[PDB]
């Protein structure tokens, strides 16, 4: 009856808010109200032909068009029984890594750092911290450029198609890339050492359940057929319903999710906690020297795990462009018989796990189930804000309203994703 | 006095903002001006500031977004509709499925404190003075309106189809030669014909234009020997122009 309402959260993707309920005991409930209109991407596409429903899923969210679209892809292709050609996956992993490289570098640098430096806007430390932001746009624009080469674009990639790609580039470009990647690994190196010196607050330390796709071969990756949880459990990616369940609350247009009847966290610390040993390159050594910072016990270690992965994914697409280039010349796409069937895929989107589940019958989409990572995260997010609200509630409100948000901004919430 | 520009947001993928965001000297690109409300970038942002330019992005899908678009029509001398979600209602308009059947098919019967509505252009409730097109728009389309608006002038809209630029680049008709249904002869241009030029079909994202000039020798002939029926063209034009009432007879001139 005297709430703390943060009508909008700055420097996150989407339209949302907070209603932290203060009592007489301290903190009752924390409510992240999420107001971003459903766009019913799960229903308006129903009865629509596959291809046509597929060029539309990326418009759920511009921070992760590749992810959605390259995930839509894998699940329409288990459905119609296709299998990718080998160098054609390596390219899809590459394109996913410039969605990844850029997302983090845009969340970290233009959404997270402003709070630990004093600035409301990133458009502000422009002539005060020039080198960082020049480091910022260099990582981001190897991101932005990679997507503009293998996907026509960064926001909603129309070249990645059923079967592969509509025009793969000249060889020299996958070489120049690998040349621009190698001229990037020192830039993410800087970003590791910057976000590790930063504060992972004490009011949030506490036990968390961490879930992640498991890499379908020898290395830390994105694609894979087995969701792992931090207890030491594993369950088939095809039974995500039979192991995690949804529920509507009146205080959001986004569902909420439980593993084992309780909150869990996906989104990069989750991947390091679960699949840390599958790493190599400068990133293995950076985890094996900075691990009292990469524990599953603090939200904000999401931010430094991002920095680590820009080390990994930079180096791995170096190898992955190399693998592709050993099958050159490559036919762009192969023909896909659209036969009926069902398919689930689970991939590591920039923020945790994205599930696409597609049913097609007679060329058109009869069913679909999507759950995005910010939606998965909404519910431990609220608890970690409560935990901060506990140890700070009878503060000057504006001293409080800053620190809960940083927590929100530590998940990299992407609300156009949690509501589709 | 530095021209007031706010970037407000409705129901979107924030790509149209992402686009302004990833333009890197952006603040060297709008100097006689000041950014007063862009929550994605400024926490020092307030909605009830009177502004000069009003870049509204996204559909009106929740009721309070009817309160916002009316709110901004009042504190803004210029309200500019940015992207297909705000220009056309977007890809969330390509089903006429009533809201409730869409609520039930996703939420079942589970109530949300907030009021959802079917998707609608910004134009329905408040006056849009200009339109920047594309899903998302092109960097070159944002450079144009901001810079022109800011020297005092008024922007204009490319009224020719994607096929003109298509041809310029030397791009071969993936329609004529490959049987993909290109919405290029009926989609406004600006993209440097990105999708023909990737062996992909135009999917409409920059908006519906009309086919009032005979750019193809017989599009009806191409559409009657590719197997593209007037209803087909309509389901597809409707993925980004599902509120255009002009569609139904525009495709009908083509086949008449
Ligand atoms: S028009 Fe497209 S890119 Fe722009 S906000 Fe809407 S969905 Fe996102
Ligand atoms: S591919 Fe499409 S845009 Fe290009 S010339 Fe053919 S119809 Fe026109
Ligand atoms: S070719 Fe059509 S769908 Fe492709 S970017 Fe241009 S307007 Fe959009
Ligand atoms: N990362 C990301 Fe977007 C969300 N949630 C997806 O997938
Ligand atoms: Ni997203």
């Amino acid at each position: 009856y005297l709430p703390i309402t943060i009508d909008h959260i700055a420097r996150v993707e989407g339209k949302g808010g907070v209603e932290i309920i203060i009592g007489d005991d301290g903190v009752k409930e924390v409510k992240l109200n999420i107001i971003e209109g459903p766009r019913f991407f799960e229903a308006i596409t129903i009865g629509k032909k596959l291809e046509e429903a597929l060029a539309i899923y990326p418009r759920i969210c511009s921070f992760c068009s590749a992810a959605h679209k390259l995930t839509a892809l894998e699940a329409a292709e288990k459905a119609v029984g296709f299998v990718p050609r080998e160098e054609i996956q390596a390219l899809r992993e590459v394109l996913y890594i410039g969605d990844m490289i850029e997302s983090h570098a845009l969340h970290l640098y233009l959404l997270v750092l402003p709070d630990y430096r004093g600035y409301s806007s990133p458009l502000k430390m422009v002539n005060e911290y020039k080198r960082e932001i020049e480091i910022a746009l260099k990582l981001k624009n190897l991101g932005t450029w990679m997507m503009d080469i293998l996907g026509s674009r960064a926001i909603h990639q129309e070249n990645a198609v059923l079967g592969g790609f509509g025009k793969l580039p000249e060889k020299s470009v996958l070489e120049k890339m690998k040349a621009e990647l190698r001229e990037a690994l020192p830039l993410a190196e800087y970003t590791f050492e910057l976000f590790a010196k930063l504060e992972q607050y004490s009011e949030v330390e506490g036990p968390i359940t961490h879930l992640a796709v498991k890499p379908r071969g020898d290395a830390y990756g994105i694609y894979g057929d087995y969701i792992k949880a931090s207890d030491g459990e594993e369950f088939p990616s095809e039974k995500y319903r039979d192991y995690i369940k949804e529920f509507v609350v009146e205080h959001s247009f986004a569902k909420h999710s439980h593993y084992k009847g309780r909150p869990f966290m996906v989104g990069a610390i989750s991947r390091v906690i679960n699949n840390a040993d599958l790493l190599y390159g400068k990133a293995k050594e950076l985890y094996e020297a900075n691990k009292d910072l990469l524990k599953g016990t603090n939200p904000f270690a999401n931010n430094l795990a991002q920095a680590l992965e820009i080390v990994y994914f930079i180096e791995r697409a170096i190898d992955l462009l190399d693998e592709a280039l050993a099958k050159w010349p490559i036919k762009p796409r192969d023909e896909v018989e659209i036969k009926d069937g069902f398919g689930v895929s689970t991939t590591e989107a920039p923020r945790g796990i994205l599930v696409y589940a597609l049913k097609v019958e007679n060329g058109r989409v009869s069913y679909a189930d999507i759950i995005t990572p910010t939606a998965f995260n909404l519910a431990m997010m609220e608890e970690h804000v409560r935990m901060m609200a506990e140890k700070h509630y009878n503060d000057d409100p504006e001293r409080l309203k800053i620190l809960a948000e940083m927590v929100v901004r530590a998940y990299d919430p992407c609300i156009s994703c949690s509501v589709h | 006095g530095k021209v007031r520009i706010g970037f407000y947001a409705l129901t979107s993928c924030y790509g149209c903002q992402l686009q302004l965001a990833m333009m890197d000297e952006l603040l060297q690109l709008i100097p006689n001006a000041e950014i007063v409300c862009w929550f994605m970038i400024d926490r020092d942002s307030i909605e009830d500031e009177k502004v000069d330019i009003a870049f509204i992005e996204g559909s009106v899908s929740t009721e309070e977004e009817v309160e916002l678009v009316k709110k901004i029509r009042e504190n803004a001398k210029i309200v500019v509709a940015v992207g297909a979600c705000a220009v056309q209602g977007g890809v969330q308009s390509w089903s006429e499925k009533p809201l409730e059947e869409l609520w039930k098919k996703v939420y079942g019967d589970a109530k949300v404190k907030f009021q959802p509505k079917k998707a609608e252009p910004v134009s329905k409730y408040i006056k849009v003075d200009y339109n920047i097109y594309g899903c998302p728009p092109e960097k070159k389309d944002f450079l144009y309106a901001l810079g022109t608006f800011l020297i005092g002038s008024w922007p204009e809209d490319i009224d020719y189809p994607v096929c003109l630029e298509c041809r310029l680049n030397g791009h071969p008709c993936i329609l004529l030669e490959k049987g993909e249904p290109c919405l290029g002869p009926v989609t406004r241009a600006g993209c440097n014909a990105r999708c023909p030029g990737f062996g992909v079909a135009c999917i409409g994202c920059r908006g519906a234009i009309g086919y009032d000039v005979a750019w193809f020798d017989s599009l009806a002939k191409v559409f009657k020997e590719k197997g593209m029926t007037k209803e087909e063209i309509i389901e597809r034009m409707k993925m980004f122009n599902g509120h255009d009432e002009r569609v139904e007879k525009m495709v009908e001139k083509i086949f008449s």
